[PDB]
């Protein structure tokens, strides 16, 4: 919402300015996608895979 | 889907070996025992959420 | 001769009778789904295949008493693991 | 392996000399470990000789029964942990009941720990006293081959 505040009422002199709100939800959260997509990745996250020769 | 012994297979059911927890592995060289993976209540969902 | 593997039998009406055995006779156990190598070989002459053959082949299928009849392998933390055993409990709608 | 690893002296710096100082000593304790498991039936081998100074395990009450035996002992109980049923670590003297002995595995799990300890420290003391200094050797014994005995 302060992403979205203007300063002034004309289109081309406004001054807001690109949200950041989808941007950062995925780079966080929904980047973790991969992870549930037939990967494992979810595992190799907390494999430690002890196979003693 | 490409079974080249289908007898073997089909009397490989009565084998006990087949469906023993600790059964007889059916010459080793090397062998590699994991004895230890992932562990308890660490999903992403959960470890996110906390 | 050990280790050795060790049931649990549950029997009428009540009562977890536990069993160690260092052998058993499981060709009798398993002698009524054995099915002889002509059999196998006749079916899958007839049946070329590994979705239609399996087809074919499965429909082709006191303590001591109750040994026979009810068994549950009991797991052994001291002991080694050689073979994933899964049990998988399916629910149905119909 | 302090006579492998004092013959590392080629011209090499103090930092790489540590680590493959380091590795060697790991692989030391490991094939340590390895052969610890092809004796690990015998209980007079993995045998402690406790003083009468010392801390003690309590003497199991079919201890008593030695006969002609409870003589021997004058001045050390050898004593070897054993591992009955699950989680609890029983001393068994070892001395005091007739031979061949029967026993339920033995905890190497605590032995071994303590032949550790002592390897530990003297390899502590190796590579801190012939290279750079901070660094406390310590072989993750619970993590990378604690399966074989527990
Ligand atoms: C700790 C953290 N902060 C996030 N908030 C603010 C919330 O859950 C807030 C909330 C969400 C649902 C309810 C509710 C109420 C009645 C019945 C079911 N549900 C109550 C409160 S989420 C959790 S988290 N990441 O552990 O799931």
């Amino acid at each position: 919402l302060r992403a979205v505040t203007t300063h002034d009422p004309n289109p081309a002199a406004s001054t807001e300015q690109p949200s950041p709100l989808g941007r950062e939800a995925v780079e966080q959260f929904f980047c973790h996608v991969r992870a549930q997509l037939n990967i494992g990745e979810y595992v190799k996250h907390n494999v430690t895979p002890r196979e003693t020769v | 889907p490409a079974c080249k012994d289908v007898p073997a297979f089909v009397a490989a059911h009565a084998d006990p070996r087949r469906f023993h927890f600790h059964a007889p592995p059916t010459s080793p060289r090397e062998i590699r025992v994991l004895h230890s993976l992932g562990g308890d209540y660490v999903s992403f969902f959960e470890r996110k959420a906390s | 001769q050990t280790p050795l593997p060790v049931y649990r039998i549950s029997m009428v009406p009540t009562g977890q009778a536990f069993a160690a055995l260092a052998w058993d006779d499981w060709a009798r156990i398993t002698r009524d789904a054995r099915l002889a190598e002509a059999v196998v070989s006749a079916e899958a002459a007839a049946h070329p295949d590994h979705g239609a053959l399996g087809r074919r082949l499965t429909d082709r299928i006191d303590a001591g008493g109750q040994m026979y009849v009810n068994r549950n392998e009991i797991f052994n933390g001291a002991l080694a693991i050689t073979n994933i055993i899964l049990d998988l409990d399916i629910a149905l709608k119909e | 392996t302090l006579r492998r690893v004092l013959g590392l002296t080629t011209a090499c710096v103090p930092e790489e000399d540590a680590l493959t100082a380091r590795g060697l000593m790991e692989d030391a304790c490991d094939r340590l470990i390895l052969d610890a498991f092809n004796k690990r039936l015998d209980a007079e081998y993995w045998s402690v000789r406790v003083s009468p100074f010392e801390a003690s395990d309590p003497l199991p009450p079919t201890a008593f029964r030695g006969g002609a035996l409870l003589d021997a002992e004058h001045y050390w109980r050898r004593v070897v942990r054993v591992c009955p049923g699950g989680g609890e670590s029983v001393g068994v003297p070892v001395d005091l009941y007739p031979r061949p002995l029967v026993l339920p595995p033995v905890d190497c799990a605590h032995h071994l720990r303590e032949i550790l300890r002592e390897i530990e420290l003297v390899f502590t003391g190796v590579l801190a006293g012939v290279w750079g200094e901070g660094g406390k050797f310590v072989y993750p014994f619970d993590d990378k081959m604690s399966f074989l005995f527990a």
